[PDB]
This record gives structure tokens, C-alpha cells and sequence, in this order.
């Protein structure tokens, strides 16, 4: 646990669900059992155009939470299958290091704060567009590259 | 009587633009963290007037 | 590959036509058919009193496309014969390093990020200045001194 948390659903690992401040996601085509199983008698609410599902985190996560950040910088990002080039508002990664079962993984940032969270990617041949859901300082915005599919 | 049921289609119409208004308040603010209302529960007041 | 990104037809190359993000460019201005027929296919929208001409992309190579700035501080940018002398609001070269069928030359800065897209030249003697398209805001602008000899 660097910063790694995690989701899995009857025998296949549905990729990450983490937690954002007081926000537990659940990216909307994710169906099934949170890896805190704890965490799955609480209600969600459903934006489909938005692709979430959204929980309110209780207190004894108080301890468990993480940070994350509004402003966007441009450049370069880790995350755990390695590096995303984010350049003119795209997320590219090398192809081949997302894969279907990479959904719901985060975004660090060079700080360690959350920037957005995966929904699918969308190949380029040399590397690979990110569709993805960020936030834009009070709102979400879905930022998708077209073509996309459920990663 | 069925004056009474269309009357009362109407405010289930009236109940349903509101239940649909209520969902699309939570949509841009579901738990999309900076966690504000920067005036939006204060003026149009839409559920759970209880954050900050 | 440095940015080359050509058009041709017939045995004669007529310039460039480049894939820039969103964009397949062809100078419609000069006649001719597509370097490689895989797209080919796709469509074209010709502008009429500004003469470009324009395609949306397919995804497969959008990361061959190279990546634009439409900003423009002075100095000297690099291009298909070497550097250019861009100084005064104005592109300039000496005479000679573009010849008349060159049309579509991509100019980028000492990183090699797009700016602008050239035309034909201008000269009263030595110093060939380029008429190109140019970019303000993010929007398109095309200009052209007088008495400019057209490539």
C-alpha cells in the first residue's frame, strides 16, 4: 500500500476502487463485491452519463483516507503499470500496459494526490488513449477519448 | 372521476420532474469531492440542507 | 520519421500533408491525389476564398500525430530544410531553401511542438519570407504579404 487499494468480484479482479477524501467511487460498468467487504451495505447513487456510482465514506475510514487535487499540470504521471503522458488534455499510455481488468485503477499524481480515475482506454498503435473522469475545480467533467471501451 | 385521475396524473407529473430535478442535483455533486454547494442547497434548496 | 508526413501524386510530391491532433490537413491549393490510399477513403472539406482542405482522423496512428502550440514567441524554429528565421511577427528564410511545390512545410520551436504551415514565398531579392497559415486563440488565421510567388 503505497497508495494501493483495490476491487475484485467473484473470481475475476475487477481492477481498483479507492477512496477519495469522503467519496467512495465505483465506476458504474464495475458491478459487484468491494474489496472491503464492509464497504458494500451502503447505498449508491447511479450518474450513467457520468459512469459512477457514488458512496459516502464513514468515519472509520477517517484514518484509511487519501488526498488528492484540483489543478491539473501538463506532463508526465506515475501510476502502477508505470507512466501516463498526458499532453493537450490526453492521458496516453505505452500500449498494451492497460488491459480490460484495469477498471477503476486511480491516478496519482507526481505529488501522490488523485488527478482522475480510469474508465477504458482507446488504442493509437504506438501508445494508447485514456477515457477518463476527472474533476475541473467543482465539477466532474468526463474526459473521453472516442472509441472507447469498458476496461 | 377521471377529471380527479387526470388532476392526478398531473401533480404525479409535478412529483416526477421533481424526483428527476432531486437525481439531476445529486449528478453534478454526487460525491465529486471539493464537497461544496457553492449556492446551490442555499438558494435552490434541493435535499440534505445540512452541508455547510 | 522526424515529423515527415508528405503528400503526392503521380511521381511529383506537392508538399506535406500532415495528421497535427485532430486534424488531416491537405493544401488544397495545389492539386493532387493522397500519399497512402489507407486513407484515401476518408472524407475532405475544401475551403473555397482560403484553400485548405481538411479530415477528420481515424484513431489507428493518432500517435504518429504530432502536437500544436498556437502561441508565438521569436527566434528561430525548425522545419523540412533546416531552421527559420522568425523575427518581427514574420517568418523569413534566404533564397533558395524552399522551391515552388514545397507547400506545407510544419514549423515548430527548439522542442518541436506546430505552429504554422507554409504556403508560398515573398522576396525582393535575397530574404524570402514565407505566407503561411497561422493560428491565434485557437483559431485559424491565414496570412500572405503582397506580390508573394505561390507555391
Amino acid at each position: 500500500n503505497d497508495c494501493i487499494f483495490e476491487v475484485k468480484h467473484e473470481g475475476k479482479v475487477m481492477g481498483y476502487a479507492c477512496l477519495v477524501g469522503d467519496k467512495v467511487m465505483k465506476p458504474a460498468h464495475v458491478k459487484g463485491t468491494i474489496d472491503n467487504a464492509d464497504l458494500a451495505k451502503l447505498a449508491f447513487k447511479r450518474s450513467s452519463k457520468y459512469d459512477l456510482e457514488c458512496a459516502q465514506i464513514p468515519v472509520h475510514m477517517k484514518s484509511d483516507a487519501s488526498k488528492f487535487t484540483h489543478e491539473k499540470p501538463e506532463g508526465y504521471y506515475n501510476w502502477h503499470h508505470g507512466a501516463v503522458q498526458y499532453s493537450g488534455g490526453r492521458f496516453t499510455i505505452p500500449t498494451g500496459a492497460g488491459k480490460p481488468g484495469d477498471s477503476g485503477r486511480p491516478i496519482f499524481d507526481n505529488k501522490g494526490r488523485v488527478v482522475a480515475i480510469v474508465l477504458g482506454g482507446a488504442n493509437e498503435g504506438a501508445r494508447t488513449a485514456l477515457s477518463v473522469v476527472t474533476w475541473n475545480k467543482d465539477i466532474v467533467t468526463k474526459i473521453t477519448p472516442e472509441g472507447a471501451e469498458e476496461w | 372521476s377521471v377529471a380527479s385521475f387526470v388532476l392526478l396524473s398531473m401533480v404525479g407529473t409535478a412529483v416526477g420532474m421533481c424526483v428527476c430535478a432531486r437525481r439531476r442535483c445529486i449528478t453534478p455533486y454526487e460525491l465529486t469531492p471539493g464537497a461544496t454547494v457553492p449556492f446551490l442547497l442555499s438558494l435552490l434548496c434541493c435535499v440534505r440542507t445540512t452541508k455547510a
